[PDB]
Order: C-alpha cells, then sequence, then structure tokens
C-alpha cells in the first residue's frame, strides 16, 4: 500500500504539473531558414503565457488540450491505501479520519 | 544593384546587349549605359516588390540566384516590344515564378557569399508574456 | 561547386560545350571557362534555393545525384535562347521536378561518397520539457 | 553498382552501346568505359534517391529488378539529347514509375539472390514503454 | 523461373523468338539462350516485385497464369526498342494490370497443379490475447 | 478443361482454327493440338484467377457459360499478335467483363448440367456463439 | 431452351440463318443444327447467369420476352467475327441491357403463358421470431 500511494501521488503531481497551458505544435513551409525556425520555436514556446502573436499565413499553429483529465482515480487509490494502512495498524479507520455519518457511530 | 552591365554581358554575350541597348544607330555600335542601368533598376524594383515581406529590402549582399533573376528580368525589360511566345518572355515568367515561390515561403533565399541573408522580424513578434509566480520566489 | 567543366564535358561531349560556350569565334575554337563557371554557379544557386530548408547549404560533400542535376542545369543555362520544346529544356524541367520533390520531403538526399548528408536541425526543436516529480526522488 | 557494362551489352546488344558511348570517332569503333561508368553511377544515384527512405542505401546485394531499372536508366542517360516521344524515354519513365511505387510502399523490393533485402528501422521506433505493476511482482 | 525457352517457343512460335533473340547474325540463325534467360529473369523479378506482399517469394510451384504472365513479360523485354502502340506493349500492360490486381487483393493466385499456393502470414498477426478468468477455473 | 478442341472447332469453324494453330506450314494443313491445349490451359488459368474467391477451383463440372468464356479466351490467346481494334480482342474484353462481374458478386454462376455449382464457404464463417441460459434449463 | 431453330427462322428469315449457320459449303445449302443448338445453349447460359439471383434457373415455362432475348443472343453468337458497329451487336447489347435491368430489380419477368414465373425465396428469409406472452395465454 505504501508503494501504491507513492505511485498515485507522484502521478498526480506530474499531472498537476502538466495542466494549464495546452500543448501546441507549429508548422512551417519549405524554404524556412534555421533563424526563422528558431524564431517560430521561441514564439510557440511563449504563446502559452503570451496573449497574442502574429505569424505568416503560410505558417500554422494548433492547440491540443494536452491533459484533459481528472484527479479522481488517484484520490480514490490514495484513499484505499490510507484505509488499508489504518486498518492494518490500528485495527480501524475512524481514529484517523472523521466519520461523516451517525446512528451506527 | 543585384546585377551590372558586366553580368548582363557575361550572361547574354556582348553583341546581343549591343543590339538591344542601342536605339539610335543602325547598325548598333555602342552599348548605352543609361538604358541598361534603368533596366537593372526596374528588375531590382520588381524583386524588391516580391521580397519586401520576408527580408530587409536594403540588402547588404546579393545572393547569386538573385543575380541570375535580376539579369534575366533586365534583359526582358530591355525589349521595347515583347511577345507572349518570345523565349525571353518565357524565361522572365519562369523567374517571376521563382520570385513568387520565394515570397510565398515555398523557396528560401540562399547564401550571399558565405553568410545567410537577413530575414525580417515578422514571426518574431509575440506579446510581452505574463508568467508571475514562476520566477523562483 | 556541385559540378566542374570536366563533368560537363564527360556528360555532353566536348564539342557541344565548345559550341555553346564560345560566343566570339565562329566556328568555335576554345571553351570559355568564365561562362561555364557562371553557369555552374547559377545551377548551384538554384539548387541551394531548393535545398536550404532541409540541409546545411555549405555542404562539405556533393551527392552524385546533385552532380547530375547541377550539370543538367548548367547546360540548360549555357543557352542564350531556349524554347519550351527544346529537349534540354525538358531535361532541366525534369531536374527541377526532382529538386522540388527533394524539397517537399518526397525524395531523400542520397550518400555523398560513403556517409549521409547533414540534415538540418529543423524537426529537432521542442520545448525544454518540465517533468519534475519523475526524477527518482 | 546495380549494373555493369556487361549487363548493358547483354540487354541492348553491343553495337548500340558502341554507337551511344563513343562521341569522338565517327563511325564509332570502341566503347568508352568512362561514359558508361558515369551513366551507371547516375542511375544508381537516382535509385538511391528513390530508395533511401525504406532501405539501407549501401546495399550489400542487388535485387534483379534493381538491375533492370539501373540498366534502363543508364541507357537513357547515355543519350546526349532525348525527346519526349523517344521510346527509350518512355521506358525510363516507366522505370521511374516503378521506383516511385516502391518508394511509396506500393511495391516491394524482391530477393537479391536468396535472402530478403535489409528494410530500414523506420517503423520499429516506439517509446520505451512504462508498464510497471505487470511484471509478476 | 516461371517460364522457360520451350514455353516462349510454344507461345510465340520459334521463328519470332529466333528473330528477336539473335542480335549478331542477319538474318538470324540461332536462338541465344543467354538473352532469353535474362528476359525471363527480369520478368520473374517484376512479378516478384508485384507478389512479395501476399505470398512467399521463393515459390515451390508455379501457377499457370503466372507462366502466361512471365512469358508475355519476357517477350516484351526481348525487344530492344518498343513503342507505346506496339501490340506486344499492350499485352505487357494488360499483364501488368493483372499483376496489380492480384497484388491489390482484387484477384487471387490460382492452383499450381493441384494444391493452393502458400499465402504469407500477414493477416495472421494479432496480440497474444489476455482472457484469464475464462479458462474453466 | 472448361473447353476442348471440339468446342473450339464447333464455335469458330475448323478452317480458322487450322489457320491460327499452325505456325510451321504455309498454307496451314493440320491443327497442332499442343498450341490449342496451352491456349485452353491459359484461358482456364485466367478464369480460375477470376473465380477462386467465390467457388472451389477444382470444379467437378463446367457451367456452359464457363465453356463459352473459355473458348473465347482460348481463341484470343491463339493469336500471336492482337490489336486493340481486332474484333476478337473486343470479344475477349467482353468475356473478361463478364468474369469480373461474376467475381464481384454482380453475376451468378449458373447450372453445370442440372445441379448448382459449389459455392465456397466464405460467408459461412462466424464465431462459435455463446448463448448459455437459453438451452431450456 | 428459351428458343428453337423454328423461332430463329421465324425471326430472321431462313436464308440468313442458312448463310450464318453453314461454314463448309459456299454458297450455303443447308442449316447445320449443331451450330444453332450451341448458339441457343450459350444464349440460355448467359440469360441464366443474369437471372439466377431472382428466379429458379430450371424454369418450367419460358416468358415470351425471354424468347425474344434468347433468339437475339443466339443470332449474335452465330457470327464468327462481329464488329462493335454491327447492328446485330447493337441489338445484342440492347438485350443485355434489358437482362441487366431485370436482374437489378428494375424490370419484371412477365407471364409465361397465363401464370407468373417462380420468384426465388430470397427476400422470404427472416429469423424464427420470438413473441411469447402474446399467444392469448
Amino acid at each position: 500500500p505504501y508503494l501504491f500511494r507513492h505511485y498515485a501521488t507522484s502521478d498526480l503531481a506530474e499531472m498537476l504539473e502538466i495542466y494549464g497551458l495546452p500543448i501546441r505544435l507549429g508548422k512551417y513551409p519549405p524554404g524556412t531558414a534555421d533563424e526563422e525556425k528558431a524564431t517560430l520555436l521561441r514564439a510557440v514556446t511563449g504563446l502559452g503565457h503570451a496573449a497574442a502573436g502574429i505569424i505568416p499565413e503560410t505558417m500554422a499553429i494548433d492547440f491540443q488540450q494536452a491533459a484533459q483529465g481528472s484527479s479522481d482515480p488517484f484520490l480514490a487509490m490514495m484513499r484505499q491505501s490510507e484505509d488499508a494502512i489504518s486498518k492494518a495498524v490500528l485495527g480501524g479507520t475512524l481514529t484517523s479520519t472523521t466519520s461523516q455519518s451517525g446512528g451506527g457511530a | 544593384s543585384y546585377c551590372t552591365l558586366a553580368d548582363l554581358i557575361e550572361q547574354y554575350s556582348e553583341q546581343k546587349i549591343r543590339e538591344v541597348s542601342d536605339r539610335v544607330n543602325k547598325p548598333a555600335t555602342t552599348i548605352d549605359t543609361v538604358i541598361v542601368d534603368r533596366a537593372i533598376a526596374d528588375a531590382d524594383s520588381e524583386i524588391d516588390l516580391h521580397l519586401h515581406g520576408r527580408y530587409q529590402l536594403p540588402l547588404a549582399s546579393v545572393p547569386t540566384a538573385l543575380k541570375r533573376i535580376a539579369c534575366g528580368l533586365a534583359y526582358a525589360n530591355l525589349h521595347i516590344v515583347l511577345k507572349e511566345e518570345n523565349p525571353v518572355y518565357k524565361t522572365a515568367e519562369h523567374l517571376r515564378k521563382l520570385l513568387s515561390g520565394i515570397a510565398n515561403g515555398k523557396l528560401s533565399l540562399a547564401l550571399d557569399a558565405d553568410g545567410k541573408p537577413a530575414p525580417v522580424a515578422n514571426t518574431v513578434q509575440i506579446s510581452e508574456g505574463r508568467n508571475d509566480w514562476g520566477a523562483d520566489w
């Protein structure tokens, strides 16, 4: 369960790192020079934090929505690991987390 | 000045330039430098029209393909009357097609002698860019 | 210099080069090296125009197909007047089609002698890449 | 060297090669090995241009269809002036169509003598692949 | 060897093969086995090019339609110069169309003598297949 | 053997078969059974190529339309040189169109004498089929 | 047997059938019943090819339009050599167009003498049909 939690948390951290700016790819026509290609790379890299930009009509840039995901799987796996560890150690789970129900309390 | 009188001679022989450049003496005897200079100027002007959107117009160096294109255009311009079927007209149209290809980003401007030309800063432009909270605070 | 005078001779015989390179003596007697050199330079310039976007222009070695293309283009350029129906014009157009195919990523540049050419670093470019939390911490 | 002088002779008779290879003596008397060698080199160069994207260029063995294509291309190249309507030009265009078909993944490269050629490792490439938790832990 | 000299004779008479196979003696007197062998080899090579993607190339048996195609292609190859309008060229193009149809999965390869050919294992490939919990546990 | 020499005679007279089957004696005197047999074999091979995907190739009985097609194809094959405008070529193309229509599931194979041919089991194939809980338990 | 010799005579006169059916005697003197029988058989075979998908092939009765089509096809088949521009060829193509229209469900097969033909049970097929709880329980 420790390894399960570790993997889930690391993957969630990476996914948090990737959200926000969408991955985008720039295209150039034949006969583009190395200086112009480096310029295009710099522009594409800056477009995420740059609100505006201009390119020749012969060039194109597309946006892809890189992540388009949710954290629910990782949270569920971490909760499972937490519950397993609590049961194995203390024999119960209430002592570590607040029980959100009554009646059977 | 992407080409000179010497370039035109070395491309088209001297006798043909003597024929097409002299309008006063029949048979021609001497090359009139003014007409050749104006033809070269017009060729340079058309090339500038085709190249202003991708490079700095006052080029400090001339690519060799630019020299060939300028010489061809000047020779075509030197004709008072030119038919559609004239081979020089076909060569001029071919050179214009190359110029259009260069303009449309389909062909590149090659070396001048050893270094690259000076691409203009069109694509460089982007907003200032706001990325606070990512400066290692 | 993707081709030389020796290459042009070995491709088109010496008598034809003697005819098309001499503009002063009739019948021709000697090959004028200046005209051949300029024709080769113009052919190299056109090939550079077609190849700058995919390879380093100052090539340290010449592929053999490049030699054939340069020789054909130089021979075509050596003609003062060239018709559309002239077979040399058709060969030049064929070579231009090969050059366009190479430029458009449809044909590859072959070996020079034993090693590959030097593809430029166009496609190499990508962002720096942020992948923290995955460095075995 | 996908073909040799012996192959060209055995395909096109020796008298025709003697005619088209000798440019100095009229009537022709001897085959000039240099011209044939260069024609074969140019044919090999074009085939390499067409085949570099799917196979290793320095092939250790020559497929027989490759030999036929090389011989045809060399014979076509041996002509100083070639018309569009010349039958050898049509055969060369047919061979170029086969080469394009091979390049475009529409035709395959057959046996050399008994074993397959060496397809390049283009399609082989894939990421390293992360599949932990499935290693029988 | 999808066809032999005997097959070519039995298809096109012996006099025609004698004419088209002898290049040294006029009038022809004997059939040169080397030229016929090379023509058959080239025909087999083209058929292999067209058939490698669907069957094992080193076929242990020859379908009869394959024999007809090979004979036609060899006869077409035996001509030093062939026009577009030549009927043998039309027959060769027809056979090439059949070969393309076979390659494109539009026509099938028939019996050799009594048994089917050996289709290659292209379509056979699929993943290993994970279906635990369904093994009658 | 979808057709025989007797069928070819009964379709095209005996004099025409005598002309087109004898290549050694001028004027023709006898029908050469070997050439007719090979022509019939090639016709059967082409029909097998066109019919293998829908029926068992080693047919135990011959449909009559198959006999007509085989006779026409054999007669077409018996010609050493055949033009596009030759009427027999047009008839052969018509028969090939019928064969293609049969192959493409647009035309059916009729009776042999009284019973249907043997359609192959292509469409028959389906998975084993899991339908437990529906076996009247 | 959708048509007979009497039908062919009553359609095309007897003199024309005598001309086209006799291949041995010049001028023709007698009608050869074998050739007419085979022509009728081939016509019936083609019609069966066109009609097997919609009706039972061993028809117990012959529609009259079927008789006209069979007679036309037999007359067309009786010609050893037939051109594209021959009017009988045009009539045969017209009849083939009618046959295709009947096959494609665009035209119907009319009465034989007083009763309808026997349409095959193609469209009849449907699953067994499970509709329990609706049997008036």
